[PDB]
C-alpha cells in the first residue's frame, strides 16, 4: 500500500474570485495545510497542520511525474502474476478524471495511457517475453449499485457471487489491444459515454492473459467526489474501500469493493492510493476531510 | 416595541403551551379571552379577546392537538398553530431538507402574518429541542429563512440540551451538534437547558422521585417567564431585546449564557441576601457544570418582588467576600442589576409555592463550554464508525457536512477557551 | 402515523391469526363486533391496526396469502375468522411448493398482482400510510419465496414507507423439509436487501423453550405460536397504545439500526408458558429466555429495546435496567452512548399481571446465520436436492450469489465486535 497526496494549482476562476491558496508541500513527503481560523474574539489565525505522504506532488507536478511515483511501480506487479489498483481520491473537482483520464480529454497524458505504455514495453522485455502474453483492456462505470460497459455503450450489466464467494461480472466486454493508440482509442470512447463530472465509479483496466488464465491485472479507478442521496452509496463504498485495502496489509459491503474484491484478497496485491486536493480557502474543510481519510488509509502499512 | 414567540416541535410546543400559560396568569387573562405594558407579547383583537403573537409548529399533530383541546384552546388563533401530519422521523437531514421544506413556506408566510399587526417589530424568541426531530431541522431552516426576511432583527433561541436519564435517542448527539452549527451564525444570543440540571432541581427540590415532562416544564417556564418579564411590564430591566443582548454577549459567536433560578420550594420568606446566596451554587443551574473552574465575562442579577436594591447591594458585597469571584481579564465585574417589583406569581395546582422575591443571574461563564465537550464526545465516538451517518446520507445529506459542522464544535470550544485570561 | 399488515402462507397465517385475536382482545373487539370493556385508552391508536367500516364495526388493515386454500379456511372457520374484510383474503388454488423457486417465480408471480392490487387499496385507503409489516417463514416455499417477492415488489411502489418483518427461520428439529436450508437461505438474501428491520423468531429457539423449560413434551405448532403470539404484542405495544412514545416504527428504526444491512433483532419475553421486576429484568436478558437460538454472551449488543408492561413502578426499572449493563457491562458497546431504552406501558397483556419483551440487536445473531449456512453448503456442496429449483427455472450460479452475500453478513456482524 502506497499512499500520495498532489495538489492541483488554483485555475481561473478561483484566481478571478481570489480564492486564497492554503495549502504548501515544501517537501516530496510533507503537505502543509494553512487552516484560517477565528478566535472567539474574532481575531485571525492560522492552524497550519502538517501532513506527511510516501509522496506529496505540489501544483507544479506534471501527470508524467505523478504516473512515475504512483502506479508506474506496480505495473511490474502484474507481469509477476499480481493483482494491482491504483485509485484516485478527492473532492469534486479536485483533479481525479486530469490525472487518470487526461488534461481536462486527452487520453494519452493521463495514468491509463501511460501505464499501457509501460506494459507494452514491459511485455516486449526479454524477461517476459517469454510469457506469452495477450494484454487486454477493460472500461466500465458504478453508479447507484449498478455496473455500466462504457466499452459497451453504457450496456447495464449483472454481478454475481457464488458462495465460495468470488465475484464475477457478466458481460463486461474485454477488448484485445496490441499498441498504446489501441488503448488511446478505447479510452477516448469509454469516457465519451461516461455519466465533466463524478456521479459515478470510473474504472479502467489492463488485463494479462496467457492460455485460458489470467496471468495478471491492474484496475485504474476514478473515483466518485467524496465531498439525491446517491452520496450514501458513495459514501459506503469509500468505507468499503478503506476497510478493503486495509484488509490488504493484514465490511458493509458496495459494488465497488465486490466487483474489485479479487484485488484485495491475493497474497501478492498492491495498491496504490493518490489523494486530490483543491488548494483553495473555501475547499479547505474538503481537504481536511480528504487528508484524514489517506491517513487512515497508509495507517495499515 | 412588539415581540413574537414561535414554538417548534414537541419540547418547543409543550415547553411554550407552559409559558403561555404562566404569562397569562401573571397579567390575568382568563384562558377564554380578556380580562400598552402587556403589548409586548400579546395583540388586542376583536372587541374583547387578547390572544398571543406566536406560532406552534410541528410535523406531526398529536402534540398541537392537545393544545387546540385542552383550555386554550379558545386562546389563540387557528392559524397559529400550524401541524404537518408526517413526522419529523428523529433526524436532522429529514426535518431540514425532505419534510421541511413542504411545510416552510406555510410557517414562513403565517410568521409574517403575524408581524404585519406590530408597528415596529423587535425580533423573535424560538424555542426548540437540540436533538430531535424537527426540533433541530426545521429550527434551523426557519432560522435560516428568517435571516433572509428579517435582516436586523434580532432572534433569541431558548434551546433544549438532552441528557441520558430524560430519556433521549441514540442519534440525539448528531442532531445537536448538526443544528447548533447552521443555526449559530444567524442567532444572536441562545438559552441552553439542560433537562439532565431540570430533572436534577426536581428532585432535590420539589422532591419528586419520577419527574414528568409537565413538571419540567413547569419550573422552564418560571425561568422563562423571569427572563422575558423585563420587556413585558415593563419599564424595569432589559429593555428592548439589544440592551439585553447588549449586556450578555461580548462576542459574535453567539455566546450562550448560563441561567440559575432564585429559590426553588415545594408547595404543600427567603431572605434577599439569601437567594441571592443560592445563586452562586452549581446545584441550582440550568445547565450541569460548574463555574468555580471556568470564569466569568459578564453577570446579570434579574429580581422579583419585594426588593430595595439597598440589600441587594449588601447582599452582592458579602456574595464576593467568601466566594469566587474569578471575573476574566479585560471586562468590568458587570452586575447590570434590575428588579421588577411584581411578584413572582406560580400555577395554581403546581408543585411550587408563591414567594416573597426571586433572583434570575444570567452569566456569561466559560465554564458553558463542558457542555459542549460533553457533547461532542458522544458524536466523536460515534461518528468514529459512521455509527447511524446512513440514515442521513438517505434523506440527502452529504457526509462532509456532519465534518464540516463538528468542524465548528471543534472552533467553538476552542474559542471559548481561548478567552480565559 | 398508521400500518397495513400483510399475513402469507400457512405459517405466516397461522402466526398472525394468533397475533390477530390476541390484540383484539387487548383492545376489546369482538369476532365483528366492536368495543366491550370497562377499559378506555385502547382507541387512542386503535387507528393504528384496524381499517374501520359500515357502523360500529372494526375490521383489521391486513391481507391475507396462500397458493393453497386449506390454512386460509382454517382461520375463517377459527378464533377470529368473522373479523377479516372478505375479498381481502387471495387464494392460491394451485401447487403450494415448499420449494422458493415456485413462490418467487413460477407459481407466485401468477398472483403477486392480485395481491398487489388489495395491498394498493388498503394503502391508499389510509390517511397517512406508516409502512408494512409482513409475518411468513424462511423455509418452505409459499411466503418465503412469494413473500421475499411480495416485498421486492412493495419497495418500487413503496421506496417511500419502510419495511418490517416477522420471520421464522427453521430449524433440523420440528421441521417437514429436507431442503428448508435452500429456502432459508434463498430468503435471507433477499430480506437483507428490501427491508428496514427484521425480527427473527427461530424455531430451533422456539422448541427449546418448550421442552428445554416448561415441562411441554410433544410441542404442537400450537403452543409454540403462543409464544410468537405473546412476543408480537409485546413488540408492538408502544405503538399501538399510550402516550409515551408514540413510535413512528421508522424512529424505531433509525435508532436500532445503526448499520444499513437492516440488522435483525432477536426478541425475548418476560414471563411464559400455556415476577418481582429485578425478577422479571434477570429473564429477559437470559439466553436461556430468547426468540432465536443464540446465546447474547457469545456476542456484543450493538442497540437494545425493552418495553415493560404493567401496573409498576418506573423507579424500580431505571433501576435494576441499569443493574444489568453493569453486572454485564462489557457486553454493551461501548461505541454507541446511550443504547439500551427502555419504554414502560400500564396495561397488563393475556393473563400476566406483570410482563416485559427485548428487542435486541446483537452481534451474536451471527450465530443463527452461521448454523443455517452450514447445512446449506453442506448440502450445495455436492448439489444436492437442488434440481427441483434448476427446473422450476432458476440459475444454479443463483444459488451461490445468495450463499456469498449471506457468508459477508456473518463476517460484518464478526467485524462489529471490535473497540
Ligand atoms: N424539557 C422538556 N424536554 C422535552 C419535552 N419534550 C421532549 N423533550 C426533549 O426533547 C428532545 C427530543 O425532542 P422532540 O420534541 O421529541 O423532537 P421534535 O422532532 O421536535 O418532536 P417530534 O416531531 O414529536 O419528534 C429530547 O431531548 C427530550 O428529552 C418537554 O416537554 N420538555
Ligand atoms: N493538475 C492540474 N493542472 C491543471 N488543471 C487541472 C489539474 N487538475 C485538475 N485540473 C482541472 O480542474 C478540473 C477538475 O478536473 P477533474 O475533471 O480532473 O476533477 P475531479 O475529476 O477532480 N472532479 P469531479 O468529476 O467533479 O469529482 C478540470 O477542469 C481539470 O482540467
Ligand atoms: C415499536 O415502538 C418503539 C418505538 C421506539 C423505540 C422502541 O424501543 C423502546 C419501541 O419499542 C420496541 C425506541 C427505540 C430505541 C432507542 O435506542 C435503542 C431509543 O432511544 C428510543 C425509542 C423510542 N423512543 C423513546 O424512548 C423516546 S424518549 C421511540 C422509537
Ligand atoms: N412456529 C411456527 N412455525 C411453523 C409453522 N408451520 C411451519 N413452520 C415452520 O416454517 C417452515 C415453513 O412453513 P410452511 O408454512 O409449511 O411454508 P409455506 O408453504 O411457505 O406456507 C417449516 O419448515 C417449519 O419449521 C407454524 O405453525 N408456526
Ligand atoms: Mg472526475
Ligand atoms: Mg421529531
Amino acid at each position: 500500500i502506497c499512499v500520495c497526496v498532489r495538489k492541483r494549482p488554483l485555475n481561473k476562476q478561483e484566481l478571478a474570485k481570489k480564492e486564497i491558496d492554503v495549502i504548501s508541500v515544501p517537501s516530496k513527503c510533507l503537505l502543509l495545510v494553512h487552516e484560517p481560523k477565528l478566535k472567539v474574539d474574532l481575531t485571525k489565525y492560522l492552524e497550519n497542520q502538517a501532513f506527511c505522504f510516501d509522496f506529496a506532488f505540489d501544483e507544479t507536478a506534471s501527470n508524467e511525474v505523478v504516473y512515475r511515483f504512483t502506479a508506474r511501480p506496480l505495473v511490474q506487479t502484474i507481469f509477476e502474476g499480481g493483482k494491482a489498483t491504483c485509485f484516485a481520491y478527492g473532492q469534486t473537482g479536485s483533479g481525479k478524471t486530469h490525472t487518470m483520464g487526461g488534461d481536462l480529454q486527452n487520453a494519452s497524458k493521463g495514468i491509463y495511457a501511460m501505464a499501457s505504455r509501460d506494459v507494452f514495453l514491459l511485455k516486449n522485455q526479454p524477461r517476459y517475453r517469454n510469457l506469452n502474453l495477450e494484454v487486454y483492456v477493460t472500461f466500465f462505470e458504478i453508479y447507484n449499485g449498478k455496473v455500466f460497459d462504457l466499452l459497451n455503450k453504457k450496456a447495464k450489466l449483472r454481478v454475481l457471487e457464488d458462495s465460495r464467494q468470488q465475484v464475477q461480472v457478466v458481460g463486461l466486454q474485454e477488448y484485445l489491444v496490441t499498441c498504446a493508440d489501441d488503448v488511446i482509442k478505447m479510452i477516448n470512447m469509454g469516457s465519451a459515454c461516461r455519466t465533466n463530472s463524478s456521479r459515478s465509479h470510473a474504472c479502467f483496466q489492463i488485463l494479462l492473459r496467457t492460455k485460458g488464465r489470467l496471468h495478471g491485472k491492474f484496475s485504474l479507478v476514478d473515483l466518485a467526489g467524496n465531498e439525491r442521496m446517491e452520496g450514501a452509496e458513495i459514501n459506503k463504498s469509500l468505507l468499503a474501500l478503506k476497510e478493503c485495502i486495509r484488509a490488504l496489509g493484514q465490511f458493509r459491503e458496495s459494488k465497488l469493493t465486490q466487483v474489485l474484491r479479487d484485488s484485495f484478497i491475493g497474497e501478492n496485491s498492491r495498491t496504490c492510493m493518490i489523494a486530490m486536493i483543491s488548494p483553495g480557502i473555501s475547499s479547505c474543510e474538503y481537504t481536511l476531510n480528504t487528508l484524514r481519510y489517506a491517513d487512515r488509509v497508509k495507517e495499515l502499512s | 416595541r412588539e415581540c413574537i414567540s414561535i414554538h417548534v416541535g414537541q419540547a418547543g410546543v409543550q415547553i411554550g403551551n407552559a409559558c403561555w400559560e404562566l404569562y397569562c396568569l401573571e397579567h390575568g387573562i382568563q384562558p377564554d379571552g380578556q380580562m400598552d405594558s402587556f403589548n409586548t407579547f400579546f395583540s388586542e383583537t376583536g372587541a374583547g379577546k387578547h390572544v398571543p403573537r406566536a406560532v406552534f409548529v410541528d410535523l406531526e399533530p398529536t402534540v398541537i392537538d392537545e393544545v387546540r383541546t385542552g383550555t386554550y384552546r379558545q386562546l389563540f388563533h387557528p392559524e397559529q398553530l400550524i401541524t404537518g401530519k408526517e413526522d419529523a422521523a428523529n433526524n436532522y437531514a429529514r426535518g431540514h431538507y425532505t419534510i421541511g421544506k413542504e411545510i416552510i413556506d406555510l410557517v414562513l408566510d403565517r410568521i409574517r402574518k403575524l408581524a404585519d399587526q406590530c408597528t415596529g417589530l423587535q425580533g423573535f424568541s424560538v424555542f426548540h429541542s437540540f436533538g430531535g426531530g424537527t426540533g433541530s431541522g426545521f429550527t434551523s431552516l426557519l432560522m435560516e429563512r428568517l435571516s433572509v426576511d428579517y435582516g436586523k432583527k434580532s432572534k433569541l433561541e431558548f434551546s433544549i440540551y438532552p441528557a441520558p436519564q430524560v430519556s433521549t435517542a441514540v442519534v440525539e448527539p448528531y442532531n445537536s451538534i448538526l443544528t447548533t452549527h447552521t443555526t449559530l451564525e444567524h442567532s444572536d444570543c441562545a438559552f441552553m437547558v439542560d433537562n439532565e440540571a431540570i430533572y436534577d432541581i426536581c428532585r432535590r427540590n420539589l422532591d419528586i422521585e419520577r419527574p414528568t415532562y409537565t413538571n419540567l416544564n413547569r419550573l422552564i417556564g418560571q425561568i422563562v417567564s423571569s427572563i422575558t418579564a423585563s420587556l413585558r411590564f415593563d419599564g424595569a430591566l432589559n429593555v428592548d431585546l439589544t440592551e439585553f443582548q447588549t449586556n450578555l454577549v461580548p462576542y459574535p459567536r453567539i455566546h450562550f449564557p448560563l441561567a440559575t433560578y432564585a429559590p426553588v420550594i415545594s408547595a404543600e420568606q427567603l431572605s434577599v441576601a439569601e437567594i441571592t446566596n443560592a445563586c452562586f451554587e452549581p446545584a441550582n443551574q440550568m445547565v450541569k457544570c460548574d463555574p468555580r473552574h471556568g470564569k466569568y465575562m459578564a453577570c446579570c442579577l434579574l429580581y422579583r418582588g419585594d426588593v430595595v436594591p439597598k440589600d441587594v447591594n449588601a447582599a452582592i458585597a458579602t456574595i464576593k467576600t467568601k466566594r469566587t469571584i474569578q471575573f476574566v481579564d479585560w471586562c468590568p465585574t458587570g452586575f447590570k442589576v434590575g428588579i421588577n417589583y411584581e411578584p413572582p406569581t406560580v400555577v395554581p395546582g403546581g408543585d411550587l409555592a408563591k414567594v416573597q422575591r426571586a433572583v434570575c443571574m444570567l452569566s456569561n461563564t466559560t465554564a458553558i463550554a463542558e457542555a459542549w465537550a460533553r457533547l461532542d464526545h458522544k458524536f466523536d465516538l460515534m461518528y468514529a464508525k459512521r455509527a447511524f451517518v446512513h440514515w442521513y446520507v438517505g434523506e440527502g445529506m452529504e457526509e462532509g457536512e456532519f465534518s464540516e459542522a463538528r468542524e465548528d464544535m471543534a472552533a467553538l470550544e476552542k474559542d471559548y477557551e481561548e478567552v480565559g485570561v | 402515523r398508521e400500518i397495513v399488515h400483510i399475513q402469507a402462507g400457512q405459517c405466516g397465517n397461522q402466526i398472525g391469526a394468533k397475533f390477530w385475536e390476541v390484540i383484539s382482545d387487548e383492545h376489546g373487539i369482538d369476532p365483528t363486533g366492536s368495543y366491550h370493556g370497562d377499559s378506555d385508552l385502547q382507541l387512542e391508536r386503535i387507528n393504528v391496526y384496524y381499517n374501520e367500516a359500515a357502523g360500529n364495526k372494526y375490521v383489521p388493515r391486513a391481507i391475507l396469502v396462500d397458493l393453497e386454500p386449506g390454512t386460509m379456511d382454517s382461520v375463517r372457520s377459527g378464533p377470529f375468522g368473522q373479523i377479516f374484510r372478505p375479498d381481502n383474503f387471495v387464494f392460491g388454488q394451485s401447487g403450494a411448493g415448499n420449494n422458493w423457486a415456485k413462490g418467487h417465480y413460477t407459481e407466485g408471480a401468477e398472483l403477486v398482482d392480485s395481491v398487489l392490487d388489495v395491498v394498493r387499496k388498503e394503502s391508499e385507503s389510509c390517511d397517512c400510510l406508516q409502512g408494512f409489516q409482513l409475518t411468513h417463514s424462511l423455509g418452505g416455499g409459499t411466503g418465503s419465496g412469494m413473500g421475499t417477492l411480495l416485498i421486492s415488489k412493495i419497495r418500487e411502489e413503496y421506496p417511500d414507507r419502510i419495511m418490517n418483518t416477522f420471520s421464522v427461520v427453521p430449524s433440523p428439529k420440528v421441521s417437514d423439509t429436507v431442503v428448508e436450508p435452500y429456502n432459508a437461505t434463498l430468503s435471507v438474501h433477499q430480506l437483507v436487501e428490501n427491508t428496514d428491520e427484521t425480527y427473527c423468531i427461530d424455531n430451533e429457539a422456539l422448541y427449546d423453550i418448550c421442552f428445554r423449560t416448561l415441562k411441554l413434551t410433544t410441542p404442537t405448532y400450537g403452543d409454540l405460536n403462543h409464544l410468537v403470539s405473546a412476543t408480537m404484542s409485546g413488540v408492538t405495544t408502544c405503538l399501538r397504545f399510550p402516550g409515551q412514545l408514540n413510535a413512528d416504527l421508522r424512529k424505531l428504526a433509525v435508532n436500532m439500526v445503526p448499520f444499513p444491512r437492516l440488522h435483525f433483532f432477536m426478541p425475548g419475553f418476560a414471563p411464559l408458558t400455556s415476577l418481582t421486576v429485578p425478577e422479571l429484568t434477570q429473564q429477559m436478558f437470559d439466553a436461556k429466555n430468547m426468540m432465536a437460538a443464540c446465546d447474547p454472551r457469545h456476542g456484543r449488543y450493538l442497540t437494545v429495546a425493552a418495553v415493560f408492561r404493567g401496573r409498576m413502578s418506573m423507579k424500580e426499572v431505571d433501576e435494576q435496567m441499569l443493574n444489568v449493563q453493569n453486572k454485564n457491562s462489557s457486553y454493551f458497546v461501548e461505541w454507541i452512548p446511550n443504547n439500551v431504552k427502555t419504554a414502560v406501558c400500564d396495561i397488563p397483556p393475556r393473563g400476566l399481571k406483570m410482563s416485559a419483551t427485548f428487542i435486541g440487536n446483537s452481534t451474536a445473531i451471527q450465530e443463527l446465520f452461521k448454523r443455517i449456512s452450514e447445512q446449506f453448503t453442506a448440502m450445495f456442496r455436492r448439489k444436492a436436492f437442488l434440481h427441483w429449483y434448476t427446473g422450476e427455472g432458476m440459475d444454479e450460479m443463483e444459488f451461490t450469489e445468495a450463499e456469498s452475500n449471506m457468508n459477508d453478513l456473518v463476517s460484518e456482524y464478526q467485524q462489529y465486535q471490535d473497540a
